[PDB]
Protein backbone atom coordinates (compact mmCIF):
# COMPACT_ATOMS: atom_id res chain seq x y z
CA UNK A 1 0.00 0.00 0.00
CA UNK A 2 1.40 3.41 -0.86
CA UNK A 3 -0.19 5.92 1.99
CA UNK A 4 -1.05 9.38 1.44
CA UNK A 5 0.39 12.39 3.49
CA UNK A 6 -2.95 13.04 5.49
CA UNK A 7 -4.02 9.43 5.76
CA UNK A 8 -0.65 8.53 6.77
CA UNK A 9 -0.43 10.87 9.46
CA UNK A 10 -4.23 10.04 10.85
CA UNK A 11 -3.31 6.60 11.24
CA UNK A 12 -0.06 6.98 12.77
CA UNK A 13 -2.08 9.22 15.12
CA UNK A 14 -4.83 6.40 15.49
CA UNK A 15 -1.83 4.01 16.72
CA UNK A 16 -0.59 6.12 19.58
CA UNK A 17 2.60 7.87 17.77
CA UNK A 18 1.82 11.86 18.37
CA UNK A 19 4.33 13.21 21.04
CA UNK A 20 5.68 9.14 21.73
CA UNK A 21 8.97 9.81 23.54
CA UNK A 22 9.17 13.34 22.88
CA UNK A 23 8.39 12.94 19.30
CA UNK A 24 5.46 15.16 17.59
CA UNK A 25 3.19 13.30 14.47
CA UNK A 26 5.09 15.57 12.03
CA UNK A 27 8.33 13.64 13.11
CA UNK A 28 6.89 9.91 12.28
CA UNK A 29 5.67 11.29 9.05
CA UNK A 30 8.38 12.62 7.51
CA UNK A 31 10.36 9.49 8.87
CA UNK A 32 7.95 7.50 6.53
CA UNK A 33 8.23 9.90 3.67
CA UNK A 34 11.94 9.96 3.32
CA UNK A 35 12.54 5.94 4.50
CA UNK A 36 10.03 4.55 2.49
CA UNK A 37 8.06 6.81 0.14
CA UNK A 38 5.17 6.03 2.54
CA UNK A 39 5.19 2.71 0.52
CA UNK A 40 4.53 -0.45 3.52
CA UNK A 41 6.42 -3.05 1.03
CA UNK A 42 9.76 -0.97 0.42
CA UNK A 43 12.82 -2.85 1.26
CA UNK A 44 16.19 -1.94 1.18
CA UNK A 45 19.28 -4.69 1.78
CA UNK A 46 22.44 -4.00 3.55
CA UNK A 47 26.04 -4.41 3.70
CA UNK A 48 25.89 -7.04 6.37
CA UNK A 49 23.01 -9.24 4.52
CA UNK A 50 20.37 -7.40 6.93
CA UNK A 51 17.43 -5.77 5.27
CA UNK A 52 15.40 -2.77 6.17
CA UNK A 53 11.87 -3.66 6.06
CA UNK A 54 8.70 -1.98 5.48
CA UNK A 55 7.38 2.04 5.87
CA UNK A 56 9.63 2.67 9.06
CA UNK A 57 12.40 0.33 7.73
CA UNK A 58 12.89 -1.53 10.27
CA UNK A 59 15.66 -3.56 10.14
CA UNK A 60 16.12 -7.44 10.18
CA UNK A 61 19.28 -7.80 12.76
CA UNK A 62 18.25 -6.24 15.63
CA UNK A 63 14.52 -5.60 15.22
CA UNK A 64 12.39 -8.48 13.64
CA UNK A 65 13.40 -11.93 12.10
CA UNK A 66 13.88 -12.66 8.63
CA UNK A 67 15.56 -15.77 8.81
CA UNK A 68 18.26 -15.10 6.24
CA UNK A 69 19.98 -12.37 9.06
CA UNK A 70 23.47 -13.58 10.79
CA UNK A 71 23.28 -12.87 14.51
CA UNK A 72 19.87 -11.12 14.31
CA UNK A 73 18.40 -10.36 17.57
CA UNK A 74 14.61 -10.09 16.40
CA UNK A 75 13.41 -7.38 19.53
CA UNK A 76 10.28 -6.85 18.41
CA UNK A 77 9.47 -10.78 18.05
CA UNK A 78 7.83 -10.63 14.91
CA UNK A 79 8.53 -11.70 11.46
CA UNK A 80 9.53 -9.08 9.23
CA UNK A 81 6.89 -9.91 6.33
CA UNK A 82 4.47 -8.40 9.44
CA UNK A 83 6.22 -5.53 8.91
CA UNK A 84 5.22 -5.30 5.00
CA UNK A 85 1.46 -5.58 5.32
CA UNK A 86 -1.06 -3.17 4.27
CA UNK A 87 -1.89 -2.66 8.38
CA UNK A 88 0.56 -0.40 9.93
CA UNK A 89 -0.01 -1.65 13.60
CA UNK A 90 2.74 -4.14 13.61
CA UNK A 91 5.39 -1.46 12.57
CA UNK A 92 4.10 1.05 14.30
CA UNK A 93 4.60 -1.28 17.77
CA UNK A 94 8.21 -1.95 16.59
CA UNK A 95 8.79 1.30 16.06
CA UNK A 96 8.02 1.69 19.27
CA UNK A 97 10.39 -0.44 20.95
CA UNK A 98 13.23 1.12 18.47
CA UNK A 99 12.43 4.58 19.62
CA UNK A 100 12.51 3.67 23.63
CA UNK A 101 15.95 2.04 22.97
CA UNK A 102 17.92 4.97 24.02
CA UNK A 103 18.74 7.25 20.92
CA UNK A 104 15.42 8.05 19.88
CA UNK A 105 14.47 9.03 16.68
CA UNK A 106 18.07 8.62 15.39
CA UNK A 107 17.95 5.13 14.53
CA UNK A 108 16.01 6.49 11.29
CA UNK A 109 18.87 7.79 8.79
CA UNK A 110 17.02 9.51 6.61
CA UNK A 111 14.78 11.07 9.44
CA UNK A 112 18.05 12.59 10.58
CA UNK A 113 19.17 13.33 7.02
CA UNK A 114 15.94 15.25 6.17
CA UNK A 115 13.36 16.02 8.97
CA UNK A 116 15.51 15.94 12.32
CA UNK A 117 15.60 19.60 13.79
CA UNK A 118 13.01 21.19 10.99
CA UNK A 119 9.77 22.41 10.78
CA UNK A 120 8.25 19.16 11.36
CA UNK A 121 4.81 20.20 11.68
CA UNK A 122 4.56 20.99 8.07
CA UNK A 123 3.84 17.61 7.50
CA UNK A 124 0.02 16.97 9.55
CA UNK A 125 -0.97 20.83 7.93
CA UNK A 126 -3.88 20.87 5.79
CA UNK A 127 -5.16 17.38 7.49
CA UNK B 1 38.56 -16.33 17.59
CA UNK B 2 41.10 -15.37 15.26
CA UNK B 3 45.02 -16.16 16.48
CA UNK B 4 46.27 -13.48 14.58
CA UNK B 5 43.59 -10.67 14.85
CA UNK B 6 43.23 -9.83 18.35
CA UNK B 7 39.58 -9.44 19.92
CA UNK B 8 38.08 -10.46 16.41
CA UNK B 9 36.44 -13.26 15.25
CA UNK B 10 37.69 -15.70 11.84
CA UNK B 11 37.00 -18.41 9.91
CA UNK B 12 40.27 -19.47 8.26
CA UNK B 13 38.23 -21.95 5.93
CA UNK B 14 36.19 -19.10 4.57
CA UNK B 15 38.79 -16.61 4.65
CA UNK B 16 36.82 -14.44 6.86
CA UNK B 17 38.01 -11.77 9.55
CA UNK B 18 34.91 -10.19 11.72
CA UNK B 19 36.16 -7.37 14.17
CA UNK B 20 32.12 -6.08 13.68
CA UNK B 21 31.21 -3.76 16.92
CA UNK B 22 35.19 -4.23 17.91
CA UNK B 23 36.29 -0.85 19.26
CA UNK B 24 39.23 -0.03 17.07
CA UNK B 25 41.63 2.47 17.48
CA UNK B 26 42.99 1.41 14.17
CA UNK B 27 42.87 -1.02 11.46
CA UNK B 28 44.63 -4.42 12.93
CA UNK B 29 48.67 -5.28 11.59
CA UNK B 30 47.88 -9.49 11.95
CA UNK B 31 45.21 -9.77 8.83
CA UNK B 32 46.09 -12.56 6.97
CA UNK B 33 47.85 -11.39 3.78
CA UNK B 34 45.06 -14.11 1.88
CA UNK B 35 41.84 -12.88 3.71
CA UNK B 36 39.11 -12.54 1.57
CA UNK B 37 35.99 -11.34 3.58
CA UNK B 38 37.04 -8.29 6.25
CA UNK B 39 34.07 -7.07 8.23
CA UNK B 40 34.77 -3.40 10.46
CA UNK B 41 31.42 -2.43 10.47
CA UNK B 42 30.81 -0.60 13.75
CA UNK B 43 34.48 -0.33 14.86
CA UNK B 44 34.46 3.62 15.67
CA UNK B 45 37.05 3.68 12.94
CA UNK B 46 37.87 7.87 12.51
CA UNK B 47 40.16 8.03 9.61
CA UNK B 48 41.72 5.61 6.53
CA UNK B 49 45.04 6.63 4.49
CA UNK B 50 46.94 5.01 1.22
CA UNK B 51 48.50 2.37 3.55
CA UNK B 52 45.27 1.00 6.02
CA UNK B 53 44.81 -2.14 3.73
CA UNK B 54 48.09 -2.61 1.90
CA UNK B 55 48.68 -5.91 1.40
CA UNK B 56 45.25 -7.49 1.61
CA UNK B 57 44.88 -8.15 -2.62
CA UNK B 58 42.57 -11.29 -2.01
CA UNK B 59 39.75 -9.06 -0.36
CA UNK B 60 36.47 -9.29 -2.11
CA UNK B 61 34.63 -8.08 0.46
CA UNK B 62 34.97 -5.31 3.03
CA UNK B 63 32.71 -3.93 5.00
CA UNK B 64 32.86 -0.13 6.87
CA UNK B 65 29.77 0.59 7.49
CA UNK B 66 28.09 2.41 10.44
CA UNK B 67 31.78 4.37 11.37
CA UNK B 68 32.91 7.98 11.65
CA UNK B 69 34.48 8.50 8.15
CA UNK B 70 34.40 12.09 6.68
CA UNK B 71 36.91 11.83 3.97
CA UNK B 72 39.01 8.90 2.30
CA UNK B 73 42.38 9.46 0.85
CA UNK B 74 42.91 8.75 -2.88
CA UNK B 75 45.01 5.54 -2.84
CA UNK B 76 43.05 4.18 0.66
CA UNK B 77 41.89 1.25 -1.95
CA UNK B 78 44.31 0.89 -4.42
CA UNK B 79 45.67 -2.92 -3.31
CA UNK B 80 42.03 -4.21 -3.48
CA UNK B 81 41.73 -5.05 -7.28
CA UNK B 82 39.60 -8.08 -6.86
CA UNK B 83 37.28 -6.59 -4.35
CA UNK B 84 33.56 -7.31 -4.93
CA UNK B 85 31.10 -5.27 -2.28
CA UNK B 86 32.48 -2.20 -0.55
CA UNK B 87 30.47 -1.33 2.45
CA UNK B 88 30.67 2.77 3.22
CA UNK B 89 27.06 3.27 4.20
CA UNK B 90 26.22 5.11 7.35
CA UNK B 91 29.14 7.19 7.77
CA UNK B 92 29.73 10.83 7.60
CA UNK B 93 31.48 11.35 4.32
CA UNK B 94 31.51 14.90 3.11
CA UNK B 95 33.31 13.96 -0.40
CA UNK B 96 35.27 11.72 -2.35
CA UNK B 97 38.54 11.99 -3.62
CA UNK B 98 39.19 12.05 -7.59
CA UNK B 99 40.05 8.38 -8.73
CA UNK B 100 38.99 6.82 -5.06
CA UNK B 101 37.40 3.46 -7.37
CA UNK B 102 39.78 3.07 -10.29
CA UNK B 103 41.05 0.16 -9.16
CA UNK B 104 38.16 -1.92 -8.10
CA UNK B 105 37.10 -3.03 -11.87
CA UNK B 106 35.69 -5.87 -10.45
CA UNK B 107 33.40 -4.16 -7.96
CA UNK B 108 29.88 -5.36 -7.74
CA UNK B 109 28.14 -3.26 -5.33
CA UNK B 110 28.70 0.03 -4.12
CA UNK B 111 26.72 1.24 -0.91
CA UNK B 112 27.67 4.77 -0.25
CA UNK B 113 23.93 5.75 1.31
CA UNK B 114 23.92 7.91 4.53
CA UNK B 115 26.51 10.39 3.63
CA UNK B 116 26.83 13.42 3.65
CA UNK B 117 28.24 13.81 0.00
CA UNK B 118 26.98 16.94 -1.89
CA UNK B 119 29.15 16.53 -5.06
CA UNK B 120 30.55 13.81 -7.69
CA UNK B 121 34.59 13.98 -8.31
CA UNK B 122 34.30 14.29 -12.49
CA UNK B 123 34.40 10.03 -13.33
CA UNK B 124 34.34 8.86 -10.37
CA UNK B 125 32.31 5.58 -11.50
CA UNK B 126 34.01 5.28 -14.91
CA UNK B 127 35.77 2.51 -14.03
CA UNK B 128 33.27 0.23 -12.70
CA UNK B 129 32.31 -1.69 -15.92
CA UNK B 130 30.63 -4.56 -14.06
CA UNK B 131 28.58 -2.85 -11.22
CA UNK B 132 25.35 -3.86 -10.99
CA UNK B 133 24.95 -1.83 -7.58
CA UNK B 134 24.93 1.26 -6.39
CA UNK B 135 23.47 3.42 -3.58
CA UNK B 136 23.42 7.01 -3.64
CA UNK B 137 20.59 7.39 -1.24
CA UNK B 138 20.26 9.38 1.68
CA UNK B 139 23.25 11.72 0.87
CA UNK B 140 22.99 15.95 0.27
CA UNK B 141 23.80 15.74 -3.82
CA UNK B 142 23.04 19.24 -5.17
CA UNK B 143 23.67 17.79 -9.01
CA UNK B 144 24.63 14.62 -10.57
CA UNK B 145 27.99 15.20 -13.26
CA UNK B 146 27.20 15.08 -16.80
CA UNK B 147 27.73 11.35 -17.72
CA UNK B 148 28.44 10.19 -14.27
CA UNK B 149 26.81 6.95 -15.19
CA UNK B 150 27.70 6.61 -18.75
CA UNK B 151 30.47 3.65 -17.92
CA UNK B 152 27.82 1.64 -15.97
CA UNK B 153 26.37 -0.70 -18.42
CA UNK B 154 25.75 -3.98 -16.12
CA UNK B 155 24.24 -1.68 -13.61
CA UNK B 156 20.78 -2.91 -12.58
CA UNK B 157 19.73 -0.79 -9.56
CA UNK B 158 20.80 2.70 -8.99
CA UNK B 159 19.39 4.76 -5.76
CA UNK B 160 18.88 7.95 -5.23
CA UNK B 161 16.23 9.38 -3.12
CA UNK B 162 16.63 12.06 -0.41
CA UNK B 163 19.36 13.92 -1.80
CA UNK B 164 18.93 17.52 -3.05
CA UNK B 165 18.62 17.03 -6.81
CA UNK B 166 16.62 19.82 -8.54
CA UNK B 167 17.49 18.18 -11.65
CA UNK B 168 19.54 15.11 -13.75
CA UNK B 169 21.64 16.50 -16.91
CA UNK B 170 19.86 15.20 -20.32
CA UNK B 171 20.48 11.93 -21.14
CA UNK B 172 21.61 10.65 -17.27
CA UNK B 173 20.23 7.72 -17.74
CA UNK B 174 21.04 6.39 -21.59
CA UNK B 175 23.98 3.68 -21.08
CA UNK B 176 21.86 2.18 -18.35
CA UNK B 177 21.00 -0.86 -20.68
CA UNK B 178 20.87 -3.48 -18.07
CA UNK B 179 18.58 -1.20 -15.27
CA UNK B 180 15.94 -2.45 -13.34
CA UNK B 181 15.57 -0.07 -10.51
CA UNK B 182 15.83 3.58 -9.55
CA UNK B 183 14.97 4.98 -6.35
CA UNK B 184 14.26 8.91 -7.21
CA UNK B 185 11.89 10.27 -4.39
CA UNK B 186 12.54 12.97 -1.76
CA UNK B 187 14.68 15.26 -3.64
CA UNK B 188 12.95 18.68 -5.02
CA UNK B 189 12.94 18.30 -8.86
CA UNK B 190 12.58 22.00 -10.52
CA UNK B 191 9.48 21.49 -12.71
CA UNK B 192 9.89 24.67 -14.06
CA UNK B 193 13.11 23.96 -15.60
CA UNK B 194 13.62 22.39 -19.54
CA UNK B 195 15.88 19.73 -18.04
CA UNK B 196 12.73 18.11 -16.17
CA UNK B 197 11.55 17.22 -19.66
CA UNK B 198 14.13 14.87 -20.54
CA UNK B 199 13.59 13.36 -16.72
CA UNK B 200 9.30 13.27 -17.29
CA UNK B 201 9.94 11.81 -20.37
CA UNK B 202 12.34 9.11 -18.98
CA UNK B 203 9.96 8.31 -16.17
CA UNK B 204 7.01 7.66 -18.52
CA UNK B 205 9.21 5.59 -20.49
CA UNK B 206 10.34 3.74 -17.82
CA UNK B 207 7.52 3.85 -15.36
CA UNK B 208 8.49 -0.10 -14.10
CA UNK B 209 11.67 1.04 -12.99
CA UNK B 210 10.66 3.81 -10.38
CA UNK B 211 10.77 2.31 -7.06
CA UNK B 212 10.30 3.32 -3.30
CA UNK B 213 12.69 0.97 -2.38
CA UNK B 214 15.69 -1.29 -3.75
CA UNK B 215 14.31 -5.05 -3.47
CA UNK B 216 12.94 -7.56 -5.23
CA UNK B 217 9.03 -7.93 -6.21
CA UNK B 218 8.09 -4.45 -5.24
CA UNK B 219 5.65 -3.01 -7.51
CA UNK B 220 6.82 0.51 -9.69
CA UNK B 221 5.83 4.06 -8.28
CA UNK B 222 5.96 6.17 -11.07
CA UNK B 223 3.59 8.32 -9.37
CA UNK B 224 5.69 8.72 -6.31
CA UNK B 225 8.03 11.24 -7.84
CA UNK B 226 7.14 15.00 -7.47
CA UNK B 227 8.11 18.29 -8.12
CA UNK B 228 9.17 20.91 -5.72
CA UNK B 229 5.61 22.25 -6.02
CA UNK B 230 3.68 19.26 -5.55
CA UNK B 231 2.90 18.26 -9.01
CA UNK B 232 3.64 14.29 -10.19
CA UNK B 233 6.74 14.56 -12.62
CA UNK B 234 5.84 12.09 -15.12
CA UNK B 235 2.85 14.40 -15.61
CA UNK B 236 4.90 17.51 -16.88
CA UNK B 237 5.22 17.03 -20.93
CA UNK B 238 7.06 19.16 -23.61
CA UNK B 239 3.20 21.32 -23.66
CA UNK B 240 3.12 22.10 -20.06
CA UNK B 241 6.55 24.09 -20.29
CA UNK B 242 5.25 25.39 -23.59
CA UNK B 243 5.75 29.08 -22.24
CA UNK B 244 9.44 28.30 -20.20
CA UNK B 245 10.93 25.65 -22.61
Amino acid sequence: KVFGRCELAAAMKRHGLDNYRGYSLGNWVCAAKFESNFNTQATNRNTDGSTDYGILQINSRWWCNDGRTPGSRNLCNIPCSALLSSDITASVNCAKKIVSDGNGMNAWVAWRNRCKGTDVQAWIRGC
Amino acid sequence: TCETVTGCTCNEGKKEVDCQGKSLDSVPSGIPADTEKLDLQSTGLATLSDATFRGLTKLTWLNLDYNQLQTLSAGVFDDLTELGTLGLANNQLASLPLGVFDHLTQLDKLYLGGNQLKSLPSGVFDRLTKLKELRLNTNQLQSIPAGAFDKLTNLQTLSLSTNQLQSVPHGAFDRLGKLQTITLFGNQFDCSRCETLYLSQWIRENSNKVKDGTGQNLHESPDGVTCSDGKVVRTVTNETLKYEC
